[PDB]
RNA sequence: CCUCCUAAAGAGUAACGGAGGAGCACGAAGGUUGGCUAAUCCUGGUCGGACAUCAGGAGGUUAGUGCAAUGGCAUAAGCCA
RNA sequence: GCGGGGUGGAGCAGCCUGGUAGCUCGUCGGGCUCAUAACCCGAAGGUCGUCGGUUCAAAUCCGGCCCCCGCAACCA
RNA sequence: AGGGCUACACACGUGCUACAAUGGCGCAUACAAAGAGAAGCGACCUCGCGAGAGCAAGCGGACCUCAUAAAGUGCGUCGUAGUCCGGAUUGGAGUCUGCAACUCGACUCCAUGAAGUCGGAAUCGCUAGUAAUCGUGGAUCAGAAUGCCACGGUGAAUACGU
């Protein structure tokens, strides 16, 4: 994982959007393509729609999701199974 | 009790590492050395996060 | 020869014997024997009861056996409930750390299921 | 009636083809409608919709 | 009949023309509610014309029924049987794309490659309608993988689609239909 | 008799206060403790039942009675009369001594003991639990455990309800969770 | 040959009338003395599961009788010594 | 009326005498071959026509029902 | 920009690692060749269990660095077990590169400890410094080899014959 000396990674655009949403208390889902941004503690309580490659899957952030990347909660490959 | 059909049942000393010594009748002939007992077992004695991790580790 | 709720082998050397505890490997075994001041090459049978008590005291400073098992189970459960990619891989019994899945992965997928 | 159907069935032969799949020229042409694709792989993959819809429209 | 269709055509034209002015008002007044209102009218009218088109397409009697697709190899031989296997794969995949359900009732496989024949059951809305035009003989031209010289060979395979007819109701004889003579 | 004397000297008074019993005869009393070691696999071999009987004898201090099938059952391929287990009933001083051993030595040796379920009461005040490995009793020798044998322990009590049963067992410092 | 109905409240009573069994078994499955009481279901309990064995409860012969059916059977004719 | 049958995809066993499903082909996987067959090495597939009974337990014993076979169906 | 090219009931090809004692582990101690290096190789020293980090020599090199070769040898232990064999898998904690390691990098530490006990029909390479086995370097390359290309160490068996 990313070195602890570097600090956690978040795309500045998403950080600004999260700050604005928290301050304004808005409840509209925030669409993002930044699957690589970490889930910060401030994010908890917000609905963030992470791009799965073809759509933005809605994700309601909880406390257990802190530290994981947003992409870990938006599967990109769909597999019904062979001989379904 | 019917005689001659039951196991031999005599008193022995059982000592746990904590210190308790109990003099109890048992079938085993020798004295017992206990690694644990009710006096010292963690349950009997009663001796038996993500946000915190992020905050502390990252120091943002 | 009973430590952490289980019996350890007695005819083995102590360093190998302590590894029988779930949660203790060679490194932790060397550490335990060192902190207890007992040679790693002495068989468990050839120990006084006080030495075994010191060994138990040393083992107490780690997480072993059922405590460790329930921690591991809780972590796996947490992932599976979070619904993270790792958790979904755990649910479906596929490799979790990004290994290939078309040719290999027999250890996770189990024995072959013929069509 | 089944025999009449079996006798109306066209022979599987040189004269009659509803559609031609020339895979050395990457051409697929339906003789009835005229729809002619060049991505033969899509039609092999199941992209028959162009030809099928053209036929239904031409009724 | 004549009226109904003619009226629908006239109303479609006039209603589209009307939606044009309504959309103009939407944008002009910059009323987002009126823009959504115009969208609503247009969406419904679009679906209406699509219904008319559906009735034009699937005008056959049994077009709504589930269908059976039979593929039989012809003049190519080994090459034709391979071509039939290719056609089977193509049709099955198209069925998946359309969402229909497929089953293989019977399949006579080729001695060296491909299939001599295959019967596939297609279950779905208007399956016979969607697959009926595919019935015919399909010609294939490729360098034959079964000819040592790699010559360009032509092979033929046939697809026949027939609807799933309901089983005929068996009828017993009305005693009034019989004359019994004893002698 | 440490535990029996403890009953008569502490548990009686505590339970009298807790349930406001008018008479000492109304206080719950441990009637008996039954240990059962039903061995299904003895159908194939008789010596398995004999060895299990020896184990139950060492744990109990008594010779066990060999229980046999009440009726033939196809599913387990048993005919009526074939021996499918061994039981011991402990009453009096032997019972109280076993209760002391179970509470103070064996239950501590239960692998990963996190607490016995208080839901296990039968609905009439009795309590049944299960032991997975006879090794938890010090009498059995780990150097000779040919097979992992278990058993079940039933403490049958005069208490008229589960609440009184749990109160009596708890007053005996039974390690519930 | 045995059991029930037909058979009309004593016995008996026919039909190519309606339903089933027997052509044995047991030196204990006989005698006596002493003792005991079922089916089934529910709850709790190691493996153990719909169903083995253990504990309690409900129930009260709905069991059992070596084998058909009927009539009996708790003082048991049922079960154990 | 009296006899038989109905068991992996096909043909036959197993029933009698209750506990247990077999053989040959066929199917599937891997070989051999330029390739197919043949051949070689491995696998899978029947809860026993359908219900019911009896039994601790049924392909098996009993009774219906369905299908298939035989015979018999006369003096008249 | 995000995703995919890395999917996964399954079949095949080519590899690596093993199933141990001619071995595993621990300590000690010998003997190479070939090559690369400036947005590079990076010594030393200090910190860290470690991957690494900080500071900082030298070297466009027969000069400095990568960079102790390993098998071997000596001593000790294991004593035959799914093991002190094997190291897949998984949990936790980290490092480095890189805007950015979720899909989908490599490496480290602690824990875990799967199959596997020499592999059916069949089939492959090799005639000598070869096979077998043991290390080393390079390109590609920010990072990312069991692949490929190259280099040395030890070092066989057998060829009657057509
Ligand atoms: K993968
Ligand atoms: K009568
Ligand atoms: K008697
Ligand atoms: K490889
Ligand atoms: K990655
Ligand atoms: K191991
Ligand atoms: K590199
Ligand atoms: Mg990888
Ligand atoms: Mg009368
Ligand atoms: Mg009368
Ligand atoms: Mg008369
Ligand atoms: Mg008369
Ligand atoms: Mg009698
Ligand atoms: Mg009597
Ligand atoms: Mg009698
Ligand atoms: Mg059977
Ligand atoms: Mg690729
Ligand atoms: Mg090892
Ligand atoms: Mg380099
Ligand atoms: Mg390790
Ligand atoms: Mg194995
Ligand atoms: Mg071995
Ligand atoms: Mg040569
Ligand atoms: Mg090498
Ligand atoms: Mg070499
Ligand atoms: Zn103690």
């Amino acid at each position: 994982p990313r070195s602890l000396k570097k600090g956690p990674f978040i795309d500045l655009h998403l950080l600004k959007k999260v700050e604005k949403a928290v301050e304004s208390g808005d409840k509209k889902p925030l669409r993002t393509w930044s699957r690589r941004s970490t889930i910060f503690p401030n994010m908890i309580g917000l609905t963030i729609a992470v791009h799965n490659g073809r759509q933005h899957v809605p994700v309601f952030v909880t406390d257990e999701m802190v530290g994981h990347k947003l992409g870990e909660f938006a599967p990109t490959r769909t597999y019904r199974g062979h001989a379904a | 009790m019917k005689k001659d059909i039951h196991p031999k049942y005599e008193e022995i000393t059982a000592s746990c590492s904590c210190g308790n010594v109990m003099k109890i009748r048992s079938t085993v002939g020798h004295d017992l050395n206990l690694d644990v007992c009710s006096k010292c077992h963690p349950f009997f004695t009663g001796k038996q996060g993500r946000v915190d991790r992020f905050n502390k580790r990252f120091n943002i | 020869a009973r430590i952490a709720g289980i019996n350890i082998p007695d005819h083995k050397h102590a360093v190998i014997a302590l590894t029988s505890i779930y949660g203790v490997g060679k490194t932790r075994s060397k550490a335990i024997l060192a902190a207890a001041g007992i040679a790693e090459d002495v068989k468990i049978s050839e120990l006084s009861e006080g030495q075994i008590d010191t060994l138990r005291d040393e083992v107490a400073k780690f997480v072993v056996e059922g405590d460790l098992r329930r921690e591991i189970s809780m972590s796996i459960k947490r992932l599976m409930d979070l619904g993270c990619y790792r958790g979904l891989r755990h649910r479906r019994g596929l490799p979790v750390r990004g290994q290939r899945t078309k040719t290999n992965a027999r250890t996770r997928k189990g024995p072959r299921k013929p069509i | 009636e089944k025999q009449a159907m079996e006798d109306n069935k066209s022979d599987i032969g040189w004269g009659s083809q509803i559609r031609s799949y020339v895979l050395d020229d990457s051409r697929i042409k339906d003789l009835r409608t005229g729809v002619e694709t060049r991505n033969t792989q899509a039609v092999l993959d199941g992209s028959l919709d162009q030809f099928i819809e053209a036929s239904l429209k031409a009724g | 009949s004549l009226e109904a269709v003619v009226d629908t055509l006239d109303q479609m034209k006039q209603g589209l023309e009307d939606v044009s002015g309504l959309l103009e008002l939407a944008v002009e007044a910059d009323d987002e509610e009126t823009f959504n209102e115009a969208v609503a009218e247009l969406d419904a009218l679009e679906e209406k014309l699509a219904q008319l088109e559906f009735r034009r397409m699937f005008s056959g009697e049994y077009d709504s029924a589930d269908c059976y697709l039979d593929i039989q190899a012809g003049s190519g031989g080994t090459e034709a049987q391979d071509w039939a296997s290719m056609l089977e794969r193509m049709y099955l995949r198209w069925a998946e794309s359309r969402g229909f359900k497929t089953e293989i009732i019977k399949e006579s496989e080729g001695e060296v490659a491909g299939i001599k024949s295959v019967t596939i059951k297609i279950s779905g809305d208007y399956a016979y309608g969607w697959l009926r035009t595919e019935t015919g003989v399909h010609r294939l031209v490729r360098k034959s993988p079964f000819d040592s010289g790699g010559r360009r060979h032509t092979s033929f395979s046939s697809a026949f689609v027939y609807p799933e007819v309901d089983d005929d109701i068996d009828i017993e004889i009305n005693p009034a239909d019989l004359r019994i003579d004893v002698y | 008799a440490k535990l029996h004397d403890y009953y008569k000297d502490e548990v009686v008074k505590k339970l009298m206060t807790e349930f406001n019993y008018n008479s000492v005869m109304q206080v719950p009393r441990v009637e008996k403790i039954t240990l059962n070691m039903g061995v299904g696999e003895a159908i194939a071999d008789k010596k398995l039942l004999d060895n299990a009987a020896a184990d139950l004898a060492a744990i109990s201090g008594q010779k066990p009675l060999i229980t046999k099938a009440r009726k033939s059952v196809a599913g387990f391929k048993i005919r009526q009369g074939y021996p499918i287990g061994c039981k011991v009933t402990l009453r009096g001083e032997r019972m109280w001594e076993f209760f002391e051993r179970l509470i103070t030595i064996a239950v501590p040796r239960i692998r990963d003991f996190r607490g016995l379920s208080a839901k296990s009461f039968d609905g009439r005040g009795n309590y049944s639990m299960g032991v997975r490995e006879q090794i938890i009793f010090p009498e059995i020798d780990y150097d000779k455990v040919d097979r992992v044998r278990g058993l079940d322990i039933t403490i049958t009590t005069t208490a008229k309800s589960d609440e009184e049963g749990r109160a009596l067992l708890a007053a005996f410092d039974f390690p519930f969770r």
